[PDB]
């Protein structure tokens, strides 16, 4: 049956080979378990490929098109069997069809192929996909078409080792300005994973999304009504402020921190601790900054978060705590102790984690230092919540950055 | 990553 299918793929007679190639097509598109090897093996591809050419058929390339789209979908090994047979070029000739569905289709191939990884990607670049790809976003284009073009521009962001060529994003940024601008919710969530993606490549990348304009867009998305769209901008502009106090004080100074209460307090586990993750990265930084955390009324909101939080947003908290006892003035700290930060900041060091506890104690060791005449003072409430016996324990800790901070705390 | 057409 497969081995008439395929002579019939190539024959004369143009309804034998309609039929033998939508026939070879619904093998690969009407399960969710294809037979890809069988197909490849019995010799369809070229004939698929060739199928490609057939301007005069667009009938016949359509489902060529579907046939190698689907093939493209599997494994690598299957990916490469298509990519191998010189099926690229010949999708990029289709994006110029007048036909849409022959367009889209075409489209739909190469994400295929350029989310099989870095090489297959930066192949597909090298020969001019962005261009023809970005130059069918237009309103009069239809939603699911626009849509297949959002997730191929994603799978051109995808990988990190290497990134796309900075040519590339300097194409795509643009693009994705105009994107961020919609109100579907798919291409929303492409537009800011494509930005979560460019910007987790380190501080040249991240100045780029910078310079492209695209920030004061992507900011106000941390208040959609969609969560998808919220974890997904949340984590885009967590990737920009692990950048400089400059390149933070962008974000800054997109209004950021007035979207943080209901961050802070969102009913997700995930959300509390991307909002805490990301002000931990606030208060790393300069006073202005750490100052600009106090004054959005958010300290008191991440001290809820130290007590009643998930392991992971009172690690995140913890952190944020103590990145502000190093950056800020002794004004700053004294803001934190009249907040009842010591029981939910102690009530952590009997915890598995090395690290959290670590920084626990340093953010206790930092306070007590930089209150100078009201040292004794902090001692009292430090009494009250019993974490007192909990840092004798850390002198018997493995780890020795730990015990011996116990012990230089013990003697003051 | 990879989406089959159905």
């Amino acid at each position: 049956s497969l081995e008439a299918i395929v002579q019939n793929a190539s024959s004369d007679n143009q309804g034998i080979q309609l039929s033998a190639v939508q026939a070879a097509r619904k093998l690969l598109s009407s399960d969710r378990n294809p037979p890809i090897d069988d197909l490849i093996k019995s010799g369809i591809l070229p004939i698929l490929v060739h199928c490609l050419e057939r301007d005069d058929n667009p009938s016949l390339q359509f489902e060529a098109a579907w046939a190698l789209t689907n093939i493209a979908s599997g494994t690598s090994e299957q990916t490469q069997a298509v990519v191998q047979s010189n099926a690229v070029p010949l999708f990029l000739r289709l994006l110029h069809s007048p036909h849409q569905n022959v367009c889209e289709q075409a489209v739909w191939a190469l994400g295929n192929i350029i989310g099989d990884g870095p090489q297959c990607r930066d192949y597909v670049i090298s020969l001019g996909v962005v261009k023809p790809l970005l130059s069918f976003i237009s309103p009069s284009i239809p939603i699911t078409f626009l849509r297949n073009v959002t997730w191929v521009m994603v799978n051109l962001c995808r990988h990190k080792d290497p990134p796309p060529p900075m040519e590339t994003i300097q194409e795509i940024l643009p693009a994705l300005c105009v994107l961020i601008h919609h109100t579907d919710v798919n291409i929303l969530v492409d537009t800011v994973w494509a930005l979560s993606y460019l910007t987790d490549a380190g501080n040249e990348q991240i100045q780029m999304v910078i310079d492209s304009g695209i920030v004061p867009h992507l900011v106000p998305l941390l208040s959609h009504q969609e969560v998808k769209v919220q974890t997904a901008a949340l984590r885009a502009v967590g990737n920009i402020v692990t950048g400089t106090d400059e390149q933070t004080q962008v974000v800054l100074n997109c209004d950021a921190l007035s979207h943080f209460p209901a961050l802070l307090t969102h009913p997700k586990e995930k959300i509390n601790k991307e909002a805490v993750w990301f002000l931990s990265n606030i208060t790393a930084g300069n006073q202005q900054q750490v100052q600009a955390v106090i004054d959005a009324n958010l300290v008191p909101m991440i001290i809820h978060l130290l007590d009643k939080g998930d392991f992971g947003t009172q690690k995140e908290a913890a952190w944020a705590i103590s990145n502000l006892t190093i950056s800020g003035r002794k004004d700053q700290v004294a803001y934190l102790i009249q907040q009842n930060v010591i029981p939910p900041f102690c009530n952590l060091l009997t915890v598995k984690d090395a690290q959290v506890v670590q920084v626990v104690l340093d953010g206790l060791s930092n306070i007590l230092k930089m209150a100078e005449d009201e040292a004794e003072t902090i001692g009292n409430l430090i009494e009250e919540c019993g974490g007192l016996e909990k840092i004798e324990q850390l002198q018997n800790h493995e780890n020795e950055d730990i015990y011996k901070l116990a012990y230089e705390i013990i003697d003051q | 990553r990879k989406r089959a057409k159905v």
